């Protein structure tokens, strides 16, 4: 019926890119750069946050089946955003994506698009569709962050601080392979869990079950703390590796 | 775009309705006969009928009734067309000048309504106060006959009874009253309402509802001396009037359904009844006068008079003369005698009026080697079945070959100097377990005879129980000599086997010329036939030999010879068979993208497929590959009645709505999609139901015949006997004749003031489109009959184009010459 | 696996013929070589390369892999032309969307004049259509192109909704600007004629009400070629748009611009007097001018006309058969 789009962390040691001699750090960098390229190009074009995320998910899934050495990332990214716009009903003309991609990329980077940028992108749409197995519908942590937050009642100002901080962590998790490890429902819980720890909030008090200390179990069944901690560790690693710090 | 021309070679001959009255003068006795789109007016004499006037109307005549409102000297005529054009007509004569006056007119179509099963019904009040129309289920439309209603404005009265069988205005009522039979889940019932023009609604009727026979078919409004109504059924005739109720159920009428009625005595004492087997009855109202001075109905009696043609309409004229209007056979004048003849009959035929009847099939053949061509038609049904040989010589000469059974398909085999004709006759389950024919006919009157002994379906194990009295069809192949038209041989097909298609041809390397028949095993239980045969016969030395048989899994609706191969359509499949050196049929290739492949035509390696609901498809045989290729389909859905190939690019089709259309390859090779779309470039409302298209012409060819502007010749036969002709034009000639039509329509006065453009508009229940790509040649040929002032008025400011001179003005003498050449194609 | 779409080749189908011309390609009837099942293949041509894979097809792939309903057409898989070996740039081969083949489409049956609907047949037809629509509306999807041609019918009596090329998600909380001109004029709701642009799922209901009437009349109810002419015809039967019946009509862009000849009164019950009472009430509610007062799909399923209809009995219509080829002599 429907395909499986989730892998184990250990499996990422065997992507096509890794097996062609790319080391784990380089593929991680190529993924951040491609995701952020998708994010920045679409933000300049005024695109909805779901449209950006969908393109990024296509992008991440694509390079579970192909190598970064044979498919230039920025072309792939532009193609994913181009298709994402049509899937999410926020369409853009390919020429406009190229225009924006040229504005943001230097001369070396834009060399990936070759002599005819639009053609390189439009041609890839075929491989993209076959690669993502024509499974175009994607759900993202954002909707669950909001669906679950609405069921919290208490200090409006503390809950909105929780949401925005969690929302930021969702945007930051798009640069990582968490999209390929855990369903979005779990991601949304993990970012609520993380923000709560950082803001020193006890979310259970805001739930309909204020003495149920594992507050997330009413939103997402069968999620151990092991998973939420693994996700939190991966998100904060991005902040520690860079110079940026937790939003707070 | 495509340009075509359509003319009538023979006008409709079937009688659709007939009335009597005092229409031309308050003094004369008139007979008005309605053929499709044609009104014939006669005056009754002691010898027969004197014709006086005939008019055409731009519409199918659905209702025709004569009435005389208070203040009029003579009867007026009401006509309603099948497109809901209503009008009131008056006859006016000034010496030698006869014209028809349109007194009132309008279109009574409703925006929202469901057309009724039993069709349009129109009746008029005995006091001529209103016209009642039953057009849609659940609605009764009233046109009040006030002198100011010159537009025939009307209103609808809600009618609770949705399924009405028949309705009539009653005599002898205090208010306008309707009596009608209707059907609901509890059976059929008879009911009355009163019609109030003041309130514009129904009021409670004079007498209560009564339950009536399940197959109660017709309502008779009995005149003032008796009053009330008579209800005709399959088994019984009943009289209803308040508290009075009679019922006679003579076994005589159960045998055949009664379809028509007429009043003999104005007081209602005697009526005529006719049935589908051609029997003519007298229905007698036996009077009993009480000492009160009142007159009541004592009893009913039915008496068999004799046999007539299967009549759509009867009308008693005067003395002993009755006019029999026949749609399935020739119409007649017959005389009813008081004394029976030595055979027991009171009916003796006086005159016989030719009716080409339903033209089921036809072919054109050069019998005498004249290069002219004669048309042999399968005409009529049941006892009226016939073969009609038609030649041009200024009238058409028609020869009739009586068959007394239904002719289905015809094909000519020159090698054998004979025709092959498929026919079916009605037998009835009898006490022997077998069946018995109601009369002898062509298949039982053959010189030599044979019966299929095929064992293909003999395994059966499928039960089909028979009840005494039920009808069955028995199908035969008739071999008929081309000079004597004597039935030389009759081959009877298997029990429950229908013969659907017939060809005469040579196949492969076989030098023998065969008759090939495609059949279907028809059982009442099945929705679509699932068994059938293709049978190869050889007619040699007076006997028919079965040469080979091929079993198929469906009905062989159509067959056509394809370059030494046999092309046959079996249900959805279109198949091409090869004829082997072992004299057996071998399948080469198939095409399956059809719903029901009813019709087939070929030109070269191209095939035109006509479908039940998917219009027409253009196939091609690919000899390099040994298979079919879909070239182009007409995706506009139509219910087809016949198809024909005009040329390599244009294709002609006929709809079950009485419409013609032409499809063409879009001839634009930009995209594959454009080529695969057949575009309907011609649309035309014919007004007739076309069964058979056939290439050929009836005109004499000495070859000294001037080359007409028209190119090509397709004849077609219709259900009402009308024979027409379709031919092609150049763009230059189309524009000239089209521009002339628009001018003629402004000049010529239409009966009922019906717009010609409206009449020819493509019309289904769902859509209406303006005609395109078709010249109404019958309109063009009327230019020669309009007066000189009108002719010159037409040619004013008329220019020719694309000719020897790019712009050239037309004169009335110039166009007279052009039309006269156009009359020479038929 | 069954889920790895886009790889299997169209070689696996014997093409029977072209059943229709679509929007993004031609639709072909075909037989599966392995199972024998009959399918309908919607061809997707990306060769234009103007904007790549057509969005109309993307909508149908995105939505119909989510929707599971007996009355909603199922996309079985997506297959491709023989792809050029490892040269994707030159590769211009097409994709095909595989669907279950349905025997007929309502337009074809009605246009040919070869279908008769009893009340019980209309009940089974409408109940399936409303259930399919309710499923879609419950999932917050709009069809936006309800037409008789988009209602496929098998001879068993099963109905399925088909062309989801214009279908989009509906958000109640947030109004989104959509495309004003979506439904074909004959089935277009009055609100879109005046240009709401922010329309409700009630647009689909109006279309299905137009079908309900057409099944009883056998002729489409509102046939016009121009948008103003359509408003006039609708206005004559359903009443002229006026503030009393449609309080918010004044905000619609073209209300002052597009006005009927008169302020017609509602005549629907009078003109459809022949329709059974249980059905007439459904039509009155389905053909309500104000989208906020127009009934929902669920409300139609909880109507006297449809609530007690049992889908175990599908009641097939009186469909084309063999004697329909022969004309009756008497
Ligand atoms: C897109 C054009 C048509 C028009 O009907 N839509 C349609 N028709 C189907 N079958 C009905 C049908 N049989 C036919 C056979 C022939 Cl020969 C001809 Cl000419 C037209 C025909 N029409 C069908 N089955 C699955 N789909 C699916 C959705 C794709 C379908 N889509």
């Amino acid at each position: 019926t429907k395909p499986c789009w989730y892998w184990d962390k250990k499996d990422l040691a065997h992507t096509p890119s890794q097996l062609e001699g790319l080391d784990p750090a380089t593929e991680a960098r190529y993924r951040r750069e491609g995701a952020r390229f998708i994010f920045d190009v679409g933000t300049r074009l005024g695109l909805h946050y779901d449209t950006l995320a969908t393109g990024i998910i296509y992008f991440h899934r694509f390079y579970m089946f192909h190598s970064f050495k044979q498919f230039p990332r920025y072309v792939t990214g532009a193609c994913c955003l181009f298709l994402a716009g049509k899937v999410e009903e926020t369409p853009k003309k390919c020429k406009d994506i190229i225009k924006t991609a040229r504005s943001l990329l230097n001369d070396v980077q834009f060399g990936q698009f070759g002599d005819d940028p639009k053609e390189e992108v439009m041609v890839l749409e075929r491989i993209l569709l076959q690669t993502i197995k024509f499974d175009l519908q994607v759900e993202h942590p954002y909707q669950f962050l909001l669906k679950y937050a609405k069921q919290l009642k208490g200090d409006k100002n503390k809950i909105q601080k929780l949401v925005q901080m969690a929302w930021t962590f969702v945007n930051d998790s798009l640069c990582t392979t968490l999209s390929l490890q855990w369903e979005p429902e779990i991601i949304a819980v993990a970012v609520m869990y993380l923000a709560g720890r950082l803001c020193k909030f006890e979310i259970q008090e805001w739930t309909s079950k204020p003495m149920y200390r594992r507050w997330w179990e009413q939103f997402v069944q069968d999620v151990p703390v092991d998973v939420l901690e693994d996700i939190c560790h991966q998100i904060l690693d991005l902040y520690s590796q860079g110079k940026q710090q937790m939003p707070h | 775009m495509s340009y075509n021309y359509v003319v009538t070679a023979q006008k409709p001959t079937a009688v659709n309705g007939c009335v009597t009255g005092h229409f031309t003068s308050a003094e004369d006795l008139n007979l008005l006969i309605a053929k499709n789109t044609r009104l014939e007016i006669y005056v009754v004499t002691a010898e027969g009928l004197r014709p006086v006037k005939e008019v055409g109307m731009y519409g199918k005549i659905a209702v025709m009734e004569l009435f005389r409102p208070k203040g009029e000297s003579k009867d007026l005529l009401f006509i309603l067309t099948a497109k809901y054009n209503a009008c009131i007509l008056e006859y006016k004569q000034s010496g030698e000048s006869i014209d028809i006056i349109t007194r009132a007119h309008g279109n009574v179509q409703d925006r929202i309504g469901r057309p009724s099963e039993t069709g349009i019904i129109g009746i008029i009040d005995p006091e001529c106060r209103m016209i009642g129309l039953r057009l849609y289920d659940g609605l009764f439309k009233v046109i009040p006959l006030d002198r100011d209603n010159k537009e025939l404005k009307a209103f609808n009265i809600r009618l609770e009874e949705l399924h009405v069988i028949d309705v009539k205005f009653l005599y002898g009522c205090q208010a306008p009253t309707i009596c009608f039979v209707y059907q609901d889940p509890q059976g059929r019932h008879v009911k009355t309402y009163e019609v109030s023009l003041r309130e514009k609604e129904f009021n409670k009727g004079p007498w209560k509802q009564e339950n009536v026979e399940a197959e109660a078919s017709m309502v008779i409004a009995v005149p003032e001396p008796f009053g009330g109504a008579i209800i005709i059924g399959q088994e019984s005739i009943t009289y209803h009037n308040g508290d009075k109720y009679l019922a006679i159920a003579p076994p005589i009428i159960k045998q055949s359904t009664i379809v028509c009625h007429n009043r003999v005595d104005p007081n209602g004492s005697r009526y005529l009844l006719g049935d589908m087997e051609g029997r003519l009855f007298m229905l007698l109202l036996e009077k009993e006068e009480q000492m009160d001075g009142t007159v009541t109905l004592k009893d009913l009696r039915v008496e068999l008079l004799g046999e007539t043609s299967i009549a759509e309409c009867l009308t008693y004229l005067d003395n002993g003369v009755v006019f029999v209007g026949s749609r399935l056979g020739d119409s007649q004048l017959v005389k009813l005698n008081v004394d029976s003849n030595e055979q027991g009959s009171y009916v003796v035929a006086m005159e016989t009026f030719t009716n080409l009847g339903p033209i089921v099939d036809m072919c054109v053949v050069d019998l005498e080697r004249q290069g002219q061509g004669q048309l042999v038609t399968c005409s009529g049904a049941f006892k009226e079945g016939s073969l009609r040989i038609i030649r041009n010589g200024q009238k058409l000469h028609i020869r009739t070959v009586p068959l007394y059974e239904s002719p289905r398909k015809i094909c000519y085999q020159e090698v054998s100097q004979c025709f092959g004709v498929l026919s079916s006759r009605i037998e009835v389950q009898d006490t022997s377990g077998g069946t018995t024919a109601l009369r002898p006919s062509a298949s039982t009157q053959a010189l030599s005879s044979s019966v299929s002994s095929s064992k293909l379906f003999s395994s059966s194990t499928a039960p089909h129980e028979t009840s005494f009295g039920e009808e069955v069809e028995v199908h035969n192949l008739l071999i008929i000599d081309q000079h004597t038209f004597e039935v030389l041989h009759a081959h009877q097909f298997l029990q429950n086997e229908y013969a659907l298609s017939l060809v005469s041809c040579k196949l492969g390397k076989d030098p023998n010329t065969y008759f090939i028949v495609g059949t279907a095993m028809v059982y009442p239980e099945e929705a679509e036939p699932k068994q059938g045969r293709i049978v190869v016969f050889q007619y040699s030395d007076g006997k028919l030999q079965t040469v080979a048989e091929k079993e198929v899994k469906g009905a062989v609706y159509s067959m056509v010879e394809f370059n030494g191969k046999l092309l046959a359509s079996i249900n959805s499949t279109v198949r091409l068979y090869e004829w082997t050196t072992e004299k057996e049929l071998r399948t080469e290739c198939n095409h399956y993208n059809n719903i029901m492949a009813l019709y087939l035509k070929t030109k070269g390696d191209f095939i035109l497929v006509g479908d039940l609901m998917r219009s027409v498809l253009l196939l091609a045989y690919k000899p390099m590959e040994g298979n079919f290729e879909e070239i182009a389909r007409d995706f506009n859905p139509n219910w087809m009645s016949a198809v024909e190939i005009l040329d390599d690019d244009n294709f002609l089709g006929a709809e079950n709505a009485f419409n013609l259309f032409v499809c063409q390859k879009d001839s634009a090779a930009t995209t594959d999609e454009e080529r695969q779309h057949l575009q309907e470039v011609g649309l035309f409302h014919l007004g007739e139901f076309v069964n058979v298209f056939c290439h050929g012409s009836l005109v004499m060819q000495n070859l000294g015949e001037t080359s007409t502007p028209t190119q090509g010749s397709v004849l077609f036969g219709t259900v009402n006997g009308m024979i027409g002709l379709v031919t092609s034009l150049s763009e230059s000639w189309y524009n000239l004749l089209l521009d002339m039509q628009n001018r003629l329509n402004k000049v010529i006065k239409s009966v009922g003031k019906i717009e010609h453009s409206f009449w020819r508009s493509f019309h289904t229940e769902r859509k209406t489109e303006p005609a395109t790509g078709f010249i109404d040649g019958d309109l063009i040929e009327s230019f020669l009959d309009i007066s000189r002032p009108k002719m010159q008025e037409v040619v004013a400011n008329l220019q020719y184009d694309d000719g020897s001179g790019m712009k050239r003005e037309a004169t009335a003498d110039d166009l007279i010459k052009v039309v006269e050449e156009l009359t020479r194609i038929h | 696996t069954e889920s790895d779409w886009g790889k299997r080749c169209v070689d696996k189908f014997d093409i029977i013929g072209i059943i229709g011309e679509g929007t993004y390609g031609q639709v072909y009837k075909a037989k599966d070589k392995d199972t024998g099942e009959l399918v309908a293949l919607k061809k997707v041509r990306l060769d234009n390369e103007k904007e790549g894979f057509p969005i109309t097809a993307i909508r149908e792939i995105k939505i119909l892999r989510q929707l599971i309903h007996r009355s909603v057409v199922n996309m079985k898989e997506i297959v491709t032309d023989k792809q050029d070996a490892l040269d994707f740039k030159k590769d211009k081969g097409a994709f095909y969307l595989v669907f279950e083949y349905m025997d007929h489409d309502l337009m074809g049956l009605l246009e040919s004049g070869l279908v008769h609907f009893s009340e019980d047949h209309i009940k089974s037809f409408m109940k399936q259509l409303m259930e399919g629509l309710e499923y879609c509306h419950k999932k917050n999807f709009l069809h936006r192109d309800i037409k008789c041609s988009n209602i496929l019918l098998n001879n068993s009596g099963q109905i399925k909704l088909a062309d989801f090329g214009l279908a989009r998600l509906y958000n109640s909380e947030e109004s989104r600007p959509y495309t004003n001109k979506v439904i074909t004029l004959w089935y277009r709701p009055p609100e879109l004629l005046l240009g709401e642009e922010r329309y409700t799922p009630a647009i689909d209901v109006w279309s299905c009400g137009c079908i309900l009437g057409e099944l009883f009349t056998k002729k489409p109810i509102f046939q016009a070629n121009l948008e103003l002419a359509q408003l006039e015809l609708i206005s004559r039967l359903c009443g002229s748009p006026c503030p009393a019946v449609w309080p918010d009509v004044i905000r619609l862009p073209y209300f002052n611009t597009m006005k009927p000849k008169k302020q017609y009164r509602r005549r629907l019950r009078e003109e459809f007097s022949f329709i059974p009472s249980a059905a007439l009430d459904l039509l009155d509610h389905m053909l309500t001018l104000d989208p906020s007062k127009r009934c929902t799909a669920e409300q139609t399923l909880q109507s006297d006309f449809l609530k007690d209809v049992e889908l175990s009995k599908m009641a097939p219509p009186d469909l084309p058969h063999w004697q329909d080829c022969h004309e009756l002599w008497s």
